[PDB]
């Protein structure tokens, strides 16, 4: 789990105990799990997604 | 011979004879597809780079 940059300062911090075990969480998903390899290279002609991304994605489909 | 060594600019994209299929597509098929795909002077337009 991230922590704060390298030149922080520790005004005001937290328990030095390492209390308060609730940080550093991930965001919501935002992907579909199965697509078809035409949706693919329409989000590429769009400009939606890199050829390296959609190349990836179809290894796995194919 | 030696050509441009690892020095002179060129435009390695020079095109063989794939063109855009006319229906539905292969995961395998797709990934071919990918390395022809741009834009540049493929649509009318004022906008310029």
């Amino acid at each position: 789990g991230p922590g704060s940059p390298n030149s922080y300062l520790p005004a005001e911090n937290e328990d030095p105990d390492k209390a308060v075990v609730d940080l550093h969480r991930s965001p919501p998903k935002t992907k579909d799990p199965d697509l078809t390899p035409s949706g693919i290279i329409a989000k590429v002609k769009a400009g939606d997604m890199t050829q390296e991304t959609a190349r990836e994605l179809l290894l796995a489909m194919r | 011979g030696p050509g441009s060594y690892m020095t002179h600019f060129e435009d390695h994209r020079v095109g063989s004879d794939r063109l855009a299929a006319d229906g539905e597509i292969s995961a395998d098929e797709a990934l071919s597809m990918l390395d022809a795909i741009g834009t540049g002077q493929s649509t009318p337009t004022g906008a310029d780079d």
